[PDB]
């Protein structure tokens, strides 16, 4: 179901991240105690999409209309679909987020046509 | 007796993209009958369609594309009927368009060429063309080709000599999404030289 990721869900974290190509170089890099805490380790990735696709919906706001909020709540409510608190606003993490989750779900594909 | 059929049109308008039913029975009374759509949206749970004469249709962003919808065919608030789409498998490609046949004097042969919205759309990027045609003298006998590009080349020696040819194309989807064949393109019309 990979197939799923890269023809329906992709689309919407390579959207998401093109609208944050012009952020990034700017916020302290020091990576955040999510990453540090939970990693996208070698057969363990479900946990790592599960938990990133649930931290996303914190960056939504109220009046979920709109391009963006749309695009996130697909990637989560999508990611989630295919396995089984505070509000947000720093776009750095989100960015970050949004890599990471991408990367975790390239190991999962990338590693089918392996067992 | 109920029975409907529906086709999705991804990223129709801007993002945005299209359902479409119609009851099967053109002749079905539809005045007191709705159609409704829930599951795999975001958003929102469901969605109501908007009729617009004899068809029932929706433009949103909500579909989330991935796992089947119900769509019903409800009286007032009673499902008269149901069915689980899943709407990347009914996809209907935008036709195509700007067809144009060039005939190149030195090797003899036409190209054909076509374009399509498809290309720069983000999710049905990958279709199947069917570019069709025929002889004016001819009736309902169409010589098709099967395309993955958008550009075909007949050869004048598999052409009829001084004669007038209709073509057209239309497209399918063809990678990881299913549905129907698209609208034909207009037709374009040229004339083979004299032999």
């Amino acid at each position: 179901d990979g197939k799923q990721y890269e023809s329906v869900l992709m689309v919407s974290i390579d959207q998401l991240l093109d609208s944050m190509k012009e952020i990034g170089s700017n916020c302290l890099n020091n990576e955040f105690n999510f990453f540090k805490r939970h990693i996208c380790d070698a057969n363990k990735e479900g946990m790592f999409l599960f938990r990133a696709a649930r931290k996303l919906r914190q960056f939504l706001k109220m009046n979920s209309t709109g391009d963006f909020d749309l695009h996130l709540l697909k990637v989560s409510e999508g990611t989630t679909i295919l396995l089984n608190q505070k509000k947000l606003n720093d776009l750095c993490f989100l960015k970050r987020l949004l890599q990471e989750i991408k990367t975790c779900w390239n190991k999962i594909l990338m590693g089918t046509k392996e067992h | 007796d109920y029975s409907f059929s529906c086709y999705s049109q991804l990223e129709v308008n801007g993002s945005q993209h299209s359902l479409t039913c119609a009851f099967e029975d053109p002749d079905v009374n539809t005045t007191n009958l709705e159609f409704e759509i829930c599951g795999a949206l975001v958003e929102v749970k469901c969605l109501n369609f908007r009729k617009l004469q004899e068809i029932y249709f929706i433009e949103t962003k909500k579909f989330l594309l991935i796992g089947k919808s119900n769509i019903c065919v409800k009286v007032g608030e009673k499902s008269l009927t149901c069915k689980k789409i899943d709407l990347t498998t009914i996809v209907k490609p935008e036709a195509p368009f700007d067809l144009s046949v060039v005939y190149r004097e030195g090797a003899n042969d036409f190209v054909v060429t076509f374009n399509t919205s498809h290309l720069q759309k983000k999710y049905v990027k990958v279709l199947m063309h069917d570019v069709a045609y025929r002889q004016e003298k001819d009736e309902n006998k169409w010589t098709h080709v099967n395309l993955s590009s958008t550009k075909l080349t007949l050869l004048q020696r598999k052409l009829q000599p001084a004669a007038m040819y209709e073509i057209k194309v239309r497209s399918i989807p063809d990678h990881y999404f299913k549905g129907f064949w698209s609208e034909w393109s207009p037709s374009y019309y040229f004339r083979t030289p004299e032999i």
